[PDB]
């Protein structure tokens, strides 16, 4: 494959004024200053830009680039982005197993995969896991060679490479690039963009493309660079590594005077007249969800920190609350402690569910990046996302809650109730993991989703039904009090265990209440704060749970779809 | 309304005393809530607990693990059960009614005395 | 827990005369504060619920007046139908408890 | 000055094996790879390091190095330590009142700083801000240059820099380093740690010290390494960058081999010989708490989000807060109503306190740096920034929550209640935020210094008197009760404002109360929940808030006291 | 706000049968429901209170029976002195609200 | 307690109208609440508001600003004035009075019919 790119123009003040240039099979590189135009050229080249700025025809081998080429080629991000719980087989394989044809089997693919991770050389450090903070990983060498081997795995003829050393010591730089090298010598075409090379790399490139804002100051091969500045009327110096120089022409030994130059040498007319002669999904949707909810399943498992300090100050809390209100009576505390536990559990959830919001916005680059790619469709990661980080997450607390502290406090002792009881706290809490989704898909930073849910919690907390009486409300505010989850899941809670109670000793109010503002029965408690006293009472906020789950999950499968994917 | 208490006026120490209080013109599930109260020798008067109309029961802290009512609403009846007695407790035993709406003790027993020795 | 305490522990009334006796407090009442007259050998018998009022079928020579933590019981020309024992009792706590008890005698 | 280090070793590992040599009047470096004594050798000459550790002997001009060292030396660090709103002209004013003589006025004092600003380059921009996230902000080299500039106020001898080109660009950091070069030409020795430069830097310097995984691997003129290393058996290229060619010598093209060569080398005779040869409070406490606090004022002035977004935020739910509550009735939901407003102002007092975690967390690294240096004591320090940063920062929430709140809602309509009010939600205000200064005093990430914070306040506020009533619990956890500043707030606020009130209407209970378990007045709820009802009952609970605001901040002063300064 | 109904806003009975009044509410009352009797020219003059007691000054007949949002009043055998309209009041919420009134006749 | 109410019983529309009534046999300012209640023409029954015993006062959200009641502690009454008549206004008033704990408005005034017209 041998790419080519004319009059390329970019338009988000065009960031890309006129390029030209064609990219035999070798190892070119793309470098430039930071104000260059080096992270855009590279998108363009990639297909990984928008369609709308660019005017030229950028075309292989003659044949205009069809549809499918993103699946078909290949682009190495900037940092890296594979998974740290997981082992290098293991992302060898994720990688192996949705980019693959199905119709092979598991032979073929292992047998690939075996060639790749031996040629590439983590062969000795195969199943050595690569690692997160807390786990010992291994060499950033071996992460930056992990990401270039789950893109080998398709064998495209293009590989792209996004600044491959920033990240990296001076020591494993040398390597990383000798591999490139070793691949290059059988007929891949690399093309990267570099950020100030050593000596130690600019030696064995093919192609140089100098990219000074916005403007093509050079491109030919890279051997003939110095001699470009040497006949142009500078000197060449000794021991500085002449990438160095190139990016200090830039900045004093204008930028509108060398791009003008440029167009006056033969490395634009020999080349221009070459271009001018030239040109004179793979996978089921059940098997793209197996994969993403088995790799999230292992990253949740294989991360026990973040779920083992969820259970385990989830149960320490369950205790504290179990032996603080342990042993509730049925006199005038009973109704204040038992309204108390049930606002605190029924807040507690809604309150955890804050961090909900690192589910998608943690994320969010790899998912761009693989669905660019062509991995899986948006539908299949919601779904393989949401299988195996929110169901075997948020159900866990709300059934231990319900198990300690159930019969430390002494509440409704009955067989429906319990279950009842547990399936409320489940629903709010899935409530609350929906609507942090909702505020927090598509947004890159965290800071303020977590501001957005903490005061939309606060809000939901006030009209919860506790500390303000939601019956005494002016009407012209009382509709608010339906926007909120709390309300809802302390009504359940509060329907299901006030009922059938009395809080008056020696006195039986079922018959005629003597002496009204009494209190003496949990029915009263109930009409007090505007409840319902039939079974539609009860399952009416069920029902209001379950929609509100619905409509926020849409928003975030919308949010989602529509996001800027380039 | 017409309570009265009955049982033995001996026990053994380290044994459990047992007593019973049948009421008669009214409905032990129906209104009230039905207590034990105790006098010293020396005239002092000691709340020992009580059985609800719906039949919880609330007994005093310093009787712990000891006391236990229970009631059998066929005959309007509830028993007062003192376990591991001693030759101390040889107070006066009455059982009580309680409003809750007026608060006070408003009727009372007859006063079964109780005895402990060895 | 709340306890009672009664100072007169016992007192000395000539007959005809005027009588108080108090009944200070551990903690805040409000007025939840009862009196039982007992004679020899029977049950208590409720006198004054409220610490202001006072049952059917006692005289109105009994009266209470109490605030705060400081009750008091007031009985203005006594008669012989009165000497005996005057136990107050808090219902404002879940342990119900008495006072010691304030026997009176006639010289 | 002359500076000479002899025979000197570092232990906590002993990394610095054995170093040797002068730093004679010049512009002399120390480069190496990231382990060896590079931020290590210069933290030691400097007497910034803890000396409990060093065997050497540090000399200055022969004699040993005097106690005032660090008074009459400049370590301009690294990064940037200026402050982001105030000005350039302010900071280099600020850098100068605190270490100069108050016995000179303040004409000696601005016309020094005005031949400061003249050397610096800066006559520019002395009145404009220096800038921050925020702010337009100064580029980066003049923010870097200002950092020098403000320790050159005290003129001293020796000025001790490290990396002081990193996070620049190219043209800037040759910028940089001519200035300083033209700051060296002056006899002050200047001594600096670079990384992995461009030999046009290279180029100015007089002395070198190679220090690769704690030893020295060479010292001498900096015109000589590359005849070192050739002279050994290697060959270096053309085209190389020679500090990158001696990190690539460090790692091979062998520690413990290249750093027993240097041993038989002329470069290490000559230095041992002429060794051998040569060793053969400023101001008043209150000139300190003044300029500290206006400092600081001038730094809350010049930052309208934070403080800004507090006054918005505060306002924006007095009248939401005043709009819900509006008109509280005395009936059976007016108890509800009044404590939960009451509750909610207490809670919100002490969960927005958590937002006092960046005051002696993000400004840590400029405290150490000019505590070390001389510029204050910890007290003066202490007081300056705890009078302006934090005293009229949480007066203006409980003066805006009572003066809005207290006649839209509807509370106690006399002259002192309102006062009561306003202090007790002011006391408990500062009783919170002493706390989290306690905790967050000495430690140098937010996350986990709000954790625990968070935690605390969940706590607390479970303790705080109305999700469970404090009379209930049992006795060998009850105690737990007077560890809870929101439970001290909220009790007063009840107290002053449930006192003298009727709930039930057409009922009179202030006599007799006819059918009890009816709540028909204030003392009835405030006994209930084990409140004094006599006027000791209300002023407890503010001298305990009294005390615990002295008991932590005494707290948090000692652990700023041990803290780790070296 | 509660609206209470007398659905039949008229009666027609003879002397000495049974009739019943039902007051179905719009919303949970609890047993706060009373029944007022109006004579021509006269103030309204309480006769049931709380849905089920009863009031002195009136016989035994008269009876109170309901729960949840239907209530009824039901005289037994009615005399000569029961003609007259009849209103339902809730004393639950804040604006406490009237029945229509059913007036009785007679044949 | 017994009350007796007196005013005008015939006021011109878009005007003011002031009843009052004299408490006899208790105080206004120790036990109860004290409410107005009217009469249509057809027999529909109308609660407009109460003063408490204490002060407070609380009127029926139908009539917003246009209804104000007052006492004179000194010698027993209480007044109802309602502004900015109408001719719809044609009914009896009544001046009840409400106990509290037990919940019914227990003593009823008299009636005094009031015309609204010109
Ligand atoms: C599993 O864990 C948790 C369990 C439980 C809770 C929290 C948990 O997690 C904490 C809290 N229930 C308690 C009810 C509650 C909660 C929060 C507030 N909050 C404010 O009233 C506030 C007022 C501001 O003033 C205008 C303000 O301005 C900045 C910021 C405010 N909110 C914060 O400061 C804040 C701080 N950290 C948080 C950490 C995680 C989630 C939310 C957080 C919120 C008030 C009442 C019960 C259980
Ligand atoms: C405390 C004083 C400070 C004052 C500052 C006020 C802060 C406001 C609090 C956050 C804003 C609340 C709703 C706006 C959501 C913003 C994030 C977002 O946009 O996510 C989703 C957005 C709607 O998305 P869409 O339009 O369907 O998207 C189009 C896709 N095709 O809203 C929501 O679904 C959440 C709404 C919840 C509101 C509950 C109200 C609680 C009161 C009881
Ligand atoms: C997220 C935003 C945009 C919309 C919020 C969805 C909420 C407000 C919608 C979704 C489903 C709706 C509920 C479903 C049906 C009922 C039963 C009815 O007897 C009371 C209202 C109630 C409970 C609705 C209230 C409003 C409701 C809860
Ligand atoms: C408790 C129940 C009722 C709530 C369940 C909510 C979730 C599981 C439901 C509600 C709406 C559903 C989504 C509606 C839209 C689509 C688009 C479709 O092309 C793929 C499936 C997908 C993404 C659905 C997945 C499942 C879904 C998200
Ligand atoms: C190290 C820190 C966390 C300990 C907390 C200090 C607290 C518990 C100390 C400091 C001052 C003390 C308070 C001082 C005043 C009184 C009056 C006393 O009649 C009741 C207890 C009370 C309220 C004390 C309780 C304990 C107290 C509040
Ligand atoms: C309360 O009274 C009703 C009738 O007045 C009676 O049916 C009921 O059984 C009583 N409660 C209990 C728990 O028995
Ligand atoms: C309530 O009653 C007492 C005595 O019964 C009386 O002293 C008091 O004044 C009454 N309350 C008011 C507000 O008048």
């Amino acid at each position: 494959a041998v790419l080519s790119f004319h009059n390329i123009c970019y338009r988000v003040k065009e960031i890309l004024s006129n390029i030209n240039g064609i990219m035999k099979p070798g190892l070119n590189a793309i470098l430039g200053p930071t104000g260059g135009g080096k992270s855009s050229l590279l998108d363009v080249l990639a297909a990984r830009k928008d369609p709308s700025g660019l005017s030229g025809d950028v075309l292989i081998n003659g044949a205009p680039r069809p549809a499918n080429f993103k699946c078909n080629s290949g682009y190495v991000v900037q940092d890296d982005v594979v998974m740290g719980t997981l082992t290098v087989r293991e992302n060898l394989q994720f990688s192996a197993a949705l980019r693959l044809a199905t119709t092979m089997t598991n032979h073929e693919k292992n047998e690939r995969i075996n060639r790749v991770i031996q040629e590439l050389g983590l062969d000795k450090v195969a199943d050595s896991k690569v690692g997160t903070q807390f786990i010992r990983g291994v060499s950033g060498g071996e992460r930056k060679r992990t990401s270039i081997g789950m893109e080998l795995i398709t064998d495209p003829s293009i590989l792209f490479l996004d600044e491959p050393t920033t990240g990296l010591d001076s020591s494993t730089a040398n390597a990383v690039l000798l591999l490139l090298k070793r691949m290059s010598k059988q007929g891949r075409t690399i093309i990267f963009s570099i950020h100030q090379p050593r000596y130690s790399i600019f030696k064995l490139f093919d192609s140089l493309t100098l990219l000074a804002s916005g403007r093509l100051m050079f491109h030919g091969p890279a051997q003939e660079a110095l001699g470009y500045f040497e006949s142009a009327g500078y000197h060449c110096e000794a021991y500085n590594n002449p990438a160095d120089f190139f990016l200090d022409i830039i900045n004093g030994d204008l930028i509108e005077k060398l791009a003008e130059i440029y167009v006056n040498s033969s490395f634009y007319k020999e080349t221009k007249a070459e271009l001018h002669q030239l040109s004179g999904y793979t996978t089921s949707f059940c098997h793209q969800l197996r994969w993403v909810s088995k790799r999230s399943f292992k990253n949740l498992l294989g991360n026990p920190q973040a779920s083992i300090a969820q259970i385990i100050v989830t149960v320490v809390l369950g205790l504290v609350i179990g032996a603080i209100y342990f042993g509730l009576k049925n006199d005038s505390t009973g109704i204040q402690n038992r309204a108390g536990v049930l606002f605190f559990l029924t807040t507690n959830q809604c309150f955890s569910s804050v961090s909900a919001v690192e589910l998608f916005v943690v994320e969010k680059k790899l998912f761009i990046h693989e669905y660019i790619s062509g991995y899986y469709r948006v539908s299949s990661y919601f779904l393989g996302k949401l299988l195996s980080d929110l169901l075997p997450m948020r159900m866990l607390p709300s059934i231990i809650f319900t198990c300690i502290v159930y019969f430390m406090l002494g509440l409704k002792p009955k067989a429906d109730a319990f279950f009842v009881m547990m399936f409320t706290l489940m629903m709010v809490a899935y409530s609350a993991s929906s609507m942090a989704l909702a505020i927090a898909a598509g947004q890159s930073v965290v800071s303020v989703a977590t501001l957005l849910m903490t005061i939309c919690f606060v809000f939901m907390m006030i009209f919860s039904g506790l500390l303000v009486n939601l019956t005494t409300i002016a009407s012209w505010l009382s509709w608010l009090q339906y926007f909120s989850i709390p309300r809802y899941g302390f009504t359940a809670l509060q329907h299901n265990e006030f009922l059938g109670q009395n809080f008056c000793p020696g006195l039986n109010a079922t018959g005629n209440n003597p002496c009204n503002y009494a209190t003496c029965t949990g029915e009263e408690y109930l009409v007090k704060q505007g409840i319902d006293l039939s079974p539609w009472g009860l399952w009416k906020n069920h029902v209001a749970l379950a929609c509100m789950i619905v409509i926020f999950l849409t928003i975030a499968y919308l949010k989602l779809l529509f996001l800027k994917k380039y | 309304v017409q309570l009265q208490e009955s049982g033995p006026g001996l026990v053994k120490p380290s044994q459990s005393l047992s007593l019973t209080c049948t009421v008669t013109g009214f409905s032990i599930t129906s209104d009230y809530a039905w207590n034990w109260i105790r006098q010293f020798p020396g005239k002092k008067l000691e709340w020992m607990g009580y059985i609800n109309f719906d039949g919880g029961t609330t007994y005093n802290p310093s009787l712990r693990g000891r006391i236990s009512i229970t009631r059998d609403t066929s005959k309007n009846q509830f028993f007062l059960q003192l376990r591991s007695v001693t030759p101390e407790d040889t107070a006066t035993y009455y059982c009580a009614t309680f409003y809750g709406a007026k608060g006070t003790l408003d009727y009372w027993g007859q006063g079964t005395s109780v005895t402990v020795s060895s | 827990d709340i306890v009672l305490t009664q100072s007169p522990s016992s007192f000395s009334v000539s007959l005809g005369d005027r009588v108080t006796i108090s009944c200070k407090a551990s903690g805040y009442i409000l007025n939840r504060l009862a009196w039982y007259q007992q004679k020899p050998g029977n049950a208590p018998r409720l006198l004054i619920s409220g610490a202001t009022s006072l049952e059917t079928g006692f005289p109105s020579r009994f009266s209470g007046t109490g605030s705060g933590k400081d009750y008091t019981l007031s009985i203005s020309s006594l008669q012989t139908e009165d000497v005996g024992t005057y136990y107050c009792q808090q219902y404002w706590s879940t342990p119900w408890t008495f006072g010691g008890g304030t026997k009176l005698e006639i010289r």
